[PDB]
């Protein structure tokens, strides 16, 4: 799944990292690979250099991570950067492309969830479903 | 009262309300209606007439029988609302 | 009369209100002297204050025990120019600006460009309509019977219920 | 309705519930909502078009000649 | 507690004080004893009530209590 | 009297306090199991 | 003047009704 | 969790996703769109609920709606 | 099993929300996990009588402190001098000089002054003596324990009532005003006829000989034989003193009219025959409805056939049974919309006609009372108009509403808010020009110019009731009018006299200074209802959000886009108008407290010649009456009202308390919260003790709520020490 011993940013330290939740609760990483070793912003406050070739980092949010793979995509057009979820038992869960490909490409293999067959105005009232444990959507 | 337990009265798409909505007076003739309601209106403006107009009305004496009949002015009214709605129903 | 007031020409209080402004007046001219321009304009407060004075109780104003105008706004006519006239005044006047407005926004609306036309007002149009809003009741009568006063109310928007 | 035209909307949650609006296309096979109806009164969004039904609709004044 | 329990068992009027005697006598004499004592409790209650106000208003019973 | 001596501290601080500390338990007492 | 006695059955009859709001507390909580 | 659903006036922008910036949208084929593609929330329990989604949907009224919900750990965002 | 039970999301919340959500969601039964209609009926019933009990057990509570640590029977000998204890003072935290300044009332300990009219209250109904308040304590403490057993017994299994009978309305109605309104206002009217006139004549009526004493000397034989006259014979007369029997009459029940002149209060002898009266009318009304018998009436089939014709009101009223026999919200509603007006009712009529003995004089007791019951009459408005819009968002069907007189009003509802935005702006506009240009003439020294406009109707209003300083000369004012003729005989020669004597705040002179501030309510009242209206016919949709009953009544908002959706969800319609809720019931009570301070004082021309501006208004009524309060405590000593000063500053600290809710909003929080987070994590010992709920900032709702809350709470505590202790400085 995940190597656990890729070479990581040349990062200082700072104040903005996880905080006594990650380890008990969970952790995220995201690992990318760039062409040249540069200096990006991270999702906490500070500036790394990403290393040439491969990169992983650690997070304590999917949005902080999804947050450094816009950067990564817009900025310096890496576009391989795949997020994990880390629990403290060491499971680790592939999360962010999850079919391979980014979410906005359409692929054949996803099924419709939380479709709904009719307008967003033909839902039923609140009195429809009162005292009934279903809900208006 | 249940919901049940009510007869259909709303009468809004006709252009006279149904004899069910009379209650007891439903099957009053409309003759009958608007004779008693003339005879009702009479007696209690002669009553309030007699209690407050005619003699101003005096705590110590108050004859009772004319603040009885002073109730048969709001009878009257609907009396003969009822001897239209009779009359509408052909009843 | 009406009230338990009565007119400001036989009231005490309103007179002594008078003298008093008058006497105010007066000292603070102590300060300055004759001829000059503080002194000339001094003289000219002191008539305008009897002059106003003067015309509030010509004018059959009521003076209640304060002794300072009161106006009665009920319909009667002895008292018509406190607030029957002004009102009419101010409606005609009213009704004048916002048929200017309406007038200008109905052809505004026509144009090739209504968006811009409000931001940057076609002044030789505009006074046109502001002109031509003079005879605004008998205009917006003959719209309200063409039915060109009123959108229907099917063509508005409307929420949902 | 057909292109060119001006219909009103009468979809309760649009903007342009009871609004006229000039039809732009009409998509063919497939187009749930073919009808695409142009505005010239943005939303609160700011679009100023949006896709509608043919029942959605009710015509007012045919296109032009 | 036996009032307001949900004690399945528990009969109307059963609180076992001096139930011994029923055991003895029968189901049709048990019903009869137990309907004996409903009338007398229905006639005390109507009763007690008349002395009560006799003894409020007149401050005296009619054939008993001469003074 | 004595009763105010008596009942006003007592209703005030220590049978509040109590129950602010009976309620803290409970709120933060997790689920069985 | 309220005497101490008088204030000691109101102080009871209060204690029997802090039992009763306790078991109504309760019967509503469940 | 909140509840993320997509109705059928959809277009197939695919705008929605990319304003998501929890990856909880994603654009799965249709047969009613023009476009052939509808988005999708099949990662509900990773939304957040700052309806970047429905700021981003063009439709007269919006195609992708969330409803805010049972709040957890992810939900508020919470780095502790 | 986590505190929420009622919620197993706010239990599976792992913040600091939870805590908060299930407190404020406590109550709110219809929304909770694996509710029934019928349970929640039962649970409202049990509930219902928990609050009764609670009711009762604070009136005996004020019964029992007044007996053991008041001075009511001092009180009783000179009700006009001494003033009357609430209760003793038991405080380690006073000085001497706190201990020394507030022994007062001719005792030897601390003392509160009661401002209630509890001690004239219980002296005119007829308690002499602190053994009849103790036993009414324990009466009503008995009554508490009852309603609790009460109320613990109907949720049991065998007496849990069932939803039909819960739903059967007809009987209820029937029941709820024959016997609850009517016959308890009969028994009111027997308690006045037998002990309170009795007393007030001075006879000592009490329970062991209540039963010999005679209410009358002719008994029930008048009542028998029709000459019900004989009980208006010998009124009381004009040189009475209250419970002596010197000019004491035997009239029990009589129409005099006017007041009692020694007490300045309604005779008794009215209130008596008032109250029966009205117990015979309600007694009456409640056979209306249709119970068991076959005589009555069926209330849904009154309201489907009410519909006027050719579809003039719709449908008329189909299927407003059914909404609200279904929804508890709209009985709700209704309910506490009955109730703040009848508060106002009682507050605009207790000051006009007094029913105590001495409370005229009372000017403390007089302006809290009306404070108070003002302020709850606000209160109870917001919230019928609250739960209109919950019962709009929760309860409404427009399937069962169709084209009713109910869905019209959602139909029009562009209109009426329109029109009441149109009556509240002319309102705004007109009344705050004719005060700035009232404030601009009086600062330029020319109060000649100002625009004073004598309240011509209300004025003409008064004269027909019987004013005369006027000269209208119209109706009872009119000597030959026919009304005055017809009245003349039985209650007009005594209101006449009370009406047009000057000593009274019965139909109080008016004049441009009440013209402008009665408008100025206007606009409020009219501001307030905007608000509220638009919030209940909107909660369902907008242009907006056209789906705003799927969210609810209260969510924070739909977010950002679409140009922003701040308070949108018509919980906010509440919470902005509590607003104006406060600030309209600020307008009225200074109003009355100006207007009755000045009169009081004798000293009317103040209020007449400078209440028609803003600057007179800020400076003759609290610049000069805030003196005495802030005086309360200074460097020199100390007063009694020191207490009413401190809280004058703490009212104030809530109430710009408030005001960081109101402003700073929750990100901000949120971001300080979280380095407070790092910090704690980071220390070092300080670590070892972690929390168990992440701490998060306040959500917006909670805060909106909190804030509002603490703009309330120092509007009441920053207003109360002002109105009553500058009152109690001045004694006038
Ligand atoms: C212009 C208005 C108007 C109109 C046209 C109607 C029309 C109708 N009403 Mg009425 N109604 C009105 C106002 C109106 N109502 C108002 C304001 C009320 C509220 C008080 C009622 C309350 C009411 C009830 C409760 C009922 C009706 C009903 C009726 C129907 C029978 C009329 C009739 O003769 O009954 C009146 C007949 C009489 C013999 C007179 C009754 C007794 C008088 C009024 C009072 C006597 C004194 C009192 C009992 C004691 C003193 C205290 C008819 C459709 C019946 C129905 O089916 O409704 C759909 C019905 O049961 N109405
Ligand atoms: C404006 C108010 C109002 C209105 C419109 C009505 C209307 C009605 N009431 Mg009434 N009612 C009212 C107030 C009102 N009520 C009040 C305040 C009470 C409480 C006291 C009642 C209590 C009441 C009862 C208990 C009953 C009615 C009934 C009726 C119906 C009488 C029909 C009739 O007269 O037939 C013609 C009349 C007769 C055949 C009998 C005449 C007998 C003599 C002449 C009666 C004289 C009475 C008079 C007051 C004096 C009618 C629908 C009856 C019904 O069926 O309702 C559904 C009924 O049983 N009402
Ligand atoms: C049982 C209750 C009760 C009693 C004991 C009295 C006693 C008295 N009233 Mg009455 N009064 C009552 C109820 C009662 N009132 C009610 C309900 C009202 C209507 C609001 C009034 C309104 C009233 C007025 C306005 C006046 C009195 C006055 C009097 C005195 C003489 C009355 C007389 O001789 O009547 C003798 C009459 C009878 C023996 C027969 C009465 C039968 C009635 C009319 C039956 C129908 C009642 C009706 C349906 C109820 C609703 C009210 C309706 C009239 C609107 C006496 C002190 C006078 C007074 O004290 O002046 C100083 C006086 O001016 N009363
Ligand atoms: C609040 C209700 C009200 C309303 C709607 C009106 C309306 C009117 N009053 Mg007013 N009026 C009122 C209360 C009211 N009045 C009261 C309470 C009094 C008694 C003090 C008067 C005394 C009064 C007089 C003496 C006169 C009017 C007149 C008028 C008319 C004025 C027309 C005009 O100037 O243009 C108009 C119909 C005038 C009239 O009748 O013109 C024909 C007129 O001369 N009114
Ligand atoms: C079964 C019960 C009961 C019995 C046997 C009696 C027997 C008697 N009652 Mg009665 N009484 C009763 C119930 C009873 N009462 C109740 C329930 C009440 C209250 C409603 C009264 C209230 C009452 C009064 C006030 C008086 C009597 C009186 C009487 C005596 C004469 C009346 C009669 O004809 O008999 C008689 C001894 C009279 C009596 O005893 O005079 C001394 C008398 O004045 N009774
Ligand atoms: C007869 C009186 C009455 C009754 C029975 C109810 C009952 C109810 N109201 Mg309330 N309400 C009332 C008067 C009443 N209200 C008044 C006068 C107002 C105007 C201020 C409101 C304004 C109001 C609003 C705006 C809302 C309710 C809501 C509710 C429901 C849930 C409240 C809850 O759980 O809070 C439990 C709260 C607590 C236990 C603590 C609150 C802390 C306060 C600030 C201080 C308490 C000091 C003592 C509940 C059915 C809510 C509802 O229905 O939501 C859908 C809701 O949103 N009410
Ligand atoms: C003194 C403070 C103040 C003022 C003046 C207003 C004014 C207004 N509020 Mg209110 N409001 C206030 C505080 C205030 N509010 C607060 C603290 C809250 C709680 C958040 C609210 C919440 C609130 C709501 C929610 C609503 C109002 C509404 C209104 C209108 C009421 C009708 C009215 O008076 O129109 C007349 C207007 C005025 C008296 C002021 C106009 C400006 C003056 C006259 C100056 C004129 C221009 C000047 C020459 C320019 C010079 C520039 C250099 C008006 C816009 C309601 C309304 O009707 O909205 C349409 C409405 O919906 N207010
Ligand atoms: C004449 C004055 C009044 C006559 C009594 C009316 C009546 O009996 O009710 C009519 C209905 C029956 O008709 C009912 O007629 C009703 C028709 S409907 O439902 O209203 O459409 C309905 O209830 C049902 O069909 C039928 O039972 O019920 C009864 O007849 C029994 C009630 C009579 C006893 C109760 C009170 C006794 C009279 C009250 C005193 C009158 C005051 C003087
Ligand atoms: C340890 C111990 O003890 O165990 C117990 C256990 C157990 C089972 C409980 C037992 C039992 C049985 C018991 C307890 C039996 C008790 C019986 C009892 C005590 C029964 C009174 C009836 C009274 C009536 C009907 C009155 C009518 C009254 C009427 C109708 C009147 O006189 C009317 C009248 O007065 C008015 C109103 C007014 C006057 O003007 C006129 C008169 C006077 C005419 C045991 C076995 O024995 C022992
Ligand atoms: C002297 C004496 C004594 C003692 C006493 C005491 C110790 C007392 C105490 C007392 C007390 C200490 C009291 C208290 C009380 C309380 C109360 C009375 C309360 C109530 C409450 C309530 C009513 C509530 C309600 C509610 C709520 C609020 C919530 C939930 C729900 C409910 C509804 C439940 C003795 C016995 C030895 C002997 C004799 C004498
Ligand atoms: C939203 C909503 C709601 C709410 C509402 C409300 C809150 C209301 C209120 C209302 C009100 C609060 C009203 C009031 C009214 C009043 C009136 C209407 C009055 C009248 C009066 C009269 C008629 C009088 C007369 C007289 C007499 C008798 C004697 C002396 C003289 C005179 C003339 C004064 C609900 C829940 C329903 C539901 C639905 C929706």
């Amino acid at each position: 799944l995940l190597n656990l011993q890729i070479p990581s940013p040349t990062f200082g330290g700072s104040t903005g990292g996880w905080l006594r939740a990650a380890e008990i609760e969970e952790k995220y990483a995201i690992t990318w690979t760039s062409k040249k070793e540069q200096i990006f912003e991270m999702p906490t406050s500070g500036a790394a250099i990403m290393q040439k070739g491969e990169n992983l980092l650690y997070l304590a949010k999917k949005e902080q991570c999804l947050a450094l793979g816009t950067q990564l995509r817009t900025l310096f057009k890496i576009s391989d950067y795949k997020i994990y979820r880390i629990f403290p038992n060491s499971e680790v869960q592939y999360l962010h492309p999850k079919d391979g490909v980014f979410p906005e490409k359409l692929n054949e293999g996803r099924v419709g969830v939380g479709n709904i067959g009719y307008s967003i105005g033909k839902n039923p009232n609140p009195v429809n479903v009162k005292f009934t444990g279903k809900n208006t959507f | 009262l249940d919901r049940s337990e009510a007869a259909d009265t709303w009468w809004g798409d006709k252009d006279y309300p149904s004899s069910v909505v009379l209650g007891i007076g439903k099957d009053v003739p409309s003759s009958i209606y608007g004779v008693t309601s003339a005879i009702a209106f009479s007696v209690g403006a002669y009553c309030i007439a007699q209690s407050n107009i005619i003699n101003i009305l005096s705590g110590s004496t108050v004859n009772g029988f004319y603040v009885a009949g002073a109730l048969l002015v709001p009878y009257s009214w609907g009396l003969h609302v009822a001897a239209w709605i009779q009359k509408q129903n052909g009843k | 009369d009406v009230s338990g007031l009565t007119p400001c020409k036989d009231s005490a209080v309103f007179k002594r209100r008078l003298d008093g402004s008058v006497k105010k007046l007066n000292s603070r001219l102590a300060n300055y002297t004759e001829g000059t321009p503080a002194y000339i304009a001094l003289e000219q407060q002191i008539e305008q204050t009897k002059a106003r004075f003067a015309k509030y109780g010509e004018k059959g104003l009521l003076c209640g025990a304060d002794g300072l105008p009161h106006l009665i706004a009920d319909g009667r006519l002895d008292h018509a120019g406190e607030f029957i006239i002004p009102g009419f005044g101010f409606l005609y006047i009213a009704g004048w600006i916002g048929w200017a407005g309406r007038s200008y926004l109905q052809f505004s609306k026509k144009t090739d460009k209504p968006n811009e036309n409000e931001i940057i007002i076609n002044v030789p149009v505009a006074l046109g309509m502001m002109a031509g809003a003079f005879i605004w009741p008998l205009a917006a009568w003959k719209e309200l019977i063409d039915g060109k006063l009123l959108v229907p109310g099917d063509e508005i928007t409307v929420s949902p219920r | 309705i057909s292109r060119g035209s001006v219909v009103r909307i009468m979809r309760p949650e649009s903007y342009w519930f009871q609004e006229c609006g000039s039809v732009a296309t009409i998509a063919k096979g497939g187009d749930r909502y073919p009808v695409v109806v142009r505005f010239e009164k943005v939303n609160y969004a700011g679009v100023a078009t949006n896709n509608f039904a043919m029942d959605e609709l009710v015509e007012v004044e045919a296109p032009p000649a | 507690r036996i009032v307001f329990g949900n004690d399945p068992n528990y009969v109307v009027g059963d609180h076992g004080f001096g139930s011994n005697f029923l055991k003895g006598k029968s189901e049709a004499q048990i019903a009869d004893m137990k309907l004996k004592e409903l009338n007398n409790g229905r006639l005390a209650m109507i009763a007690v009530t008349g002395m009560f106000f006799q003894i409020s208003i007149k401050g005296n019973l009619w054939p008993i209590i001469d003074g | 009297s004595f009763l105010p001596s008596i009942l006003t501290p007592l209703v005030t601080l220590v049978f509040p306090g109590l129950c602010f500390a009976l309620f803290f338990v409970l709120i933060e007492q997790d689920e069985i199991a | 003047m309220i005497t101490d006695g008088q204030i000691f059955v109101a102080l009871c009859i209060a204690l029997t009704a802090a039992i009763l709001a306790i078991g109504l507390g309760r019967q509503l909580y469940v | 969790s909140h509840s993320v659903r997509v109705y059928d006036t959809c277009i197939g922008c695919t705008q929605c996703v990319r304003a998501c910036p929890c990856d909880v949208l994603e654009m799965v084929p249709w047969d009613g769109c023009k476009a052939g593609q509808i988005a999708s929330a099949p990662r509900a329990e990773d939304c957040i609920g700052c309806k970047r989604c429905e700021t981003a949907c063009p439709t007269d009224f919006l195609s992708v709606r969330v409803y805010l919900g049972s709040e957890t750990t992810r939900s508020l965002g919470l780095s502790y | 099993t986590k505190f929420p039970k009622f919620s197993q999301a706010l239990a599976q919340d792992p913040a600091t929300r939870r805590i908060w959500y299930g407190i404020a969601t406590a109550h709110d039964l219809e929304s909770h996990d694996g509710m029934t209609e019928e349970n929640l009926y039962q649970k409202i019933f049990a509930s219902h009588f928990g609050h009764l009990a609670i009711i009762f057990l604070w009136t005996s509570g004020n019964l029992f402190h007044v007996a053991w640590q008041g001075n009511f029977q001092q009180w009783v000998l000179n009700p006009l001098k001494v003033k009357p204890i609430a209760h003793a003072i038991w405080d380690p935290h006073f000085g001497q000089s706190a201990i020394k300044a507030f022994t007062r009332g001719g005792v030897s300990y601390p003392v509160n002054i009661a401002t209630s009219g509890v001690y004239h209250w219980w002296y005119t109904i007829g308690m002499r003596t602190n053994e009849d308040l103790y036993f009414g304590a324990l009466g009503l403490l008995i009554l508490s324990t009852a309603l609790l057993f009460a109320g613990w017994l109907h949720l049991q299994p065998k007496f849990r009532p069932g939803i039909a009978w819960f739903k059967n309305n007809e009987s209820r109605l029937n029941h709820h005003l024959s016997g609850l309104f009517g016959v308890s206002s009969l028994a009111w009217a027997g308690h006045l006829i037998h002990v309170a006139i009795p007393e007030s004549r001075g006879q000592h009526i009490r329970w062991n000989n209540f039963t010999s004493t005679l209410p009358h000397p002719e008994g029930l034989t008048p009542f028998f034989t029709g000459n019900w006259g004989l009980y208006a014979e010998n009124p009381d007369t004009a040189q009475h003193i209250f419970g002596t029997s010197e000019g004491a009459g035997t009239a029990i029940l009589t129409f005099l009219g006017g007041f009692h002149p020694q007490t300045q209060s309604m005779w008794l002898t009215d209130i008596a025959h008032h109250h029966l009266a009205i117990a015979v009318v309600f007694i009456f009304a409640g056979h209306m409805y249709r119970t068991n018998w076959g005589i009555g009436h069926s209330m849904k089939e009154i309201l489907d056939a009410h519909v006027p014709p050719k579809g003039r009101l719709g449908s008329g009223h189909r299927g407003l049974f059914e909404t609200i026999t279904d929804s508890l919200h709209m009985q709700l509603g209704l309910a506490l919309a009955s109730l703040g007006v009848a508060t106002s009712l009682v507050a605009q009529h207790m000051y006009a006609l007094p029913s105590y003995a001495f409370m005229a004089k009372d000017y403390v007791t007089q302006a809290a009372l009306y404070t108070h019951h003002q302020y709850i009459a606000g209160f109870l408005m917001v919230g019928a108009f609250a739960h209109g819009a919950i019962f709009f968002v929760r309860d409404y069907d427009p399937e069962v509403n169709k084209d009713n007189v109910l869905a019209r009003m959602l139909q029009h509802k562009e209109a009426i808010i329109s029109h009441l935005s149109w009556v509240s702006l002319f309102l705004g506009f007109h009344t705050l020009g004719l005060y700035i240009h009232n404030d601009v003439c009086v600062a330029f020294g020319t109060p000649e110019k100002q625009i004073l406009f004598e309240p011509v109707f209300a004025q003409f209003i008064q004269a027909a009731s019987g004013k005369a300083l006027y000269g209208f000369d119209v109706l009872l004012s009119s000597p030959t009018s026919v009304a005055t003729v017809a009245g003349s005989k039985i209650w007009l020669p005594g209101w006449v006299e009370a009406i047009n004597s000057g000593k009274n705040s019965l139909f109080l002179t008016i004049g441009p200074g009440d013209f402008l501030i009665h408008h100025a309510i206007a606009l409020a009242l009219h501001t307030t209802t905007l608000i509220l209206v638009k919030g209940a016919l909107d909660a369902r949709g907008s242009k907006l959000m056209p789906d705003k009953k799927d969210f609810g009544y209260s969510f924070p908002c739909d977010g950002p886009g679409r140009g922003g959706t701040c308070d949108i969800s018509a919980w906010d319609a509440f919470y902005l108008a509590m607003f104006w809720m406060l600030n309209t019931i600020g307008w009225v009570t200074f109003y009355w407290h100006w207007k009755h301070m000045t009169i009081w004082g004798g000293n009317a021309a103040a209020f007449n010649e400078s209440s028609t501006y803003i600057m007179g208004w800020l400076r003759d009524y609290l610049w000069l009456n805030s003196s005495p309060l802030i005086n309360g405590y200074n460097a020199f000593g100390m007063n009694a009202q020191a207490v009413w000063a401190w809280m004058f500053l703490f009212g104030h600290l809530i109430w710009a308390t408030g005001f960081m809710f109101l402003i700073s909003w929750r990100g901000y929080w949120q971001e300080l919260i979280e380095t407070l987070v790092w910090a704690h994590e980071r220390t070092p010992i300080a670590n070892l003790v972690k929390w168990r709920d992440k701490p998060v900032a306040l959500s917006i709702v909670q805060a909106r709520l909190v804030g509002l809350a603490h703009f309330t709470i120092g509007y009441i505590f920053t207003y109360a020490p002002f109105v009553i202790a500058s009152t109690t400085g001045k004694f006038s």
